[PDB]
């Protein structure tokens, strides 16, 4: 079980060819990600399979939650509508999130922004959760930037980021 | 060695509770996968920094390709429309696919069966494809099974399985 196989973190829809992207959190920009009192990095396990091959950060107690991803719009399939997702999980101990929803944001090269909010206190703990950060049309150039943010004046813990996903909405 | 985050092989959409599920290759039934010759287990490495692998099988040379899996309807969202997929990759150096299509079947609890033949020469090389096993609307109970099979005389090479998934239609 030793030979390694390196592969691009992407997929193509079979019938129509559109490209989707997965971004693992080691390739995101995690503010304080190198500080174990802020984020502590874990191996993601599924007991019946073994390691899933993803190092995931768990929030350990910081007031400043800021995670950014980015992708070249021109690297995706032209003319399609795309959706940006963040796959997350909450786990005990959870703290600091009451009335401070996690903010998800997509910003486009024209400067426009879409923000969603997720109340972490209402999520079932341990479940992998698909959250929608926003939508964009694959036209033009530049980078789409997709973030999760909570910077209120309160220590937070218990959030795990599994990955970000940029997926096409094909016919 | 990293601390662990344990998962279940399902996910749920934050916005409405809709559920998906998936199975990784050690949870699939792959004929002869441990024979040391037909398939070889690789460490499948996605990402470029902080890389961990997942154990995944690569087809090394056999005439007998038989991949099967099953899912519980009760783990899905009743009434929701699903797409069943196999995330797989045709690799550089593949052989035998010119005259041997994969026969794909998705079997639903109501006794119905969806069949198709997949021409792997039309897949891109060295990128994962979401191969479509079928489409259905979930009900309360029952077993979903699928098979991807070819046992023809042609010696087949160069095919990696990542996972099988039942996902809500992307929207």
């Amino acid at each position: 079980g030793q030979p390694e196989l390196y592969a691009e973190n992407s997929w193509r829809e079979e019938m129509t060819g559109e490209k989707g992207i997965l971004i693992y959190p080691r390739e995101l920009e995690v503010v304080g990600g190198d500080d174990d009192s802020c984020w502590l990095w874990h191996s993601l396990i599924l007991e019946s399979q073994g390691q899933l091959g993803v190092e995931v950060p768990k929030l350990m107690g910081t007031k400043h939650v800021e995670v950014h991803g980015r992708w070249k719009i021109s690297d995706l399939t032209p003319g399609l509508k795309y959706q940006v997702l963040y796959m997350i999980m909450v786990e005990d101990p959870l703290e600091g999130w009451e009335n401070c929803p996690l903010k998800l944001r997509v910003t486009l090269p024209d400067g426009s922004s879409q923000t969603q909010q997720v109340d972490l206190c209402k999520l079932p703990k341990g479940q992998l959760i698909m959250t929608v950060a926003g939508y964009f049309d694959c036209v033009g150039d530049g980078e789409v930037i997709f973030s999760v943010i909570e910077t209120s004046d309160v220590v937070k813990k218990g959030l795990v980021i599994k990955d970000a996903v940029i997926r096409p909405l094909p016919p | 060695e990293l601390p662990k985050v344990y998962t279940e092989n399902t996910w749920m959409e934050e916005r409405n509770g809709d559920r998906g599920m998936l199975k990784y290759p050690r949870e699939l039934d792959i004929t002869n996968v441990d024979d040391g010759k037909s398939w070889v287990w690789h460490s499948l490495v996605f990402g470029s920094i902080g890389r961990l692998g997942m154990e995944a099988p690569k087809l090394m040379g056999t005439t007998h390709v038989e991949i099967r899996g099953d899912f519980k309807m009760s783990k899905l969202t009743p009434g929701l429309k699903y797409q069943a997929v196999l995330l797989c990759m045709k690799t550089d150096g593949n052989e035998g696919w010119d005259s041997c299509p994969l026969n794909v079947e998705l079997n639903l609890p109501d006794g119905t069966t969806q069949k198709r033949e997949v021409d792997l020469t039309k897949f891109p090389t060295d990128e994962f494809v979401m191969m479509v096993l079928g489409y259905f609307e979930a009900v309360e109970s029952g077993d979903i099974t699928f098979s991807v099979v070819d046992t023809s005389d042609c010696v087949k090479k160069g095919f990696v399985v990542k996972d099988a998934a039942l996902r809500p239609l992307p929207r």
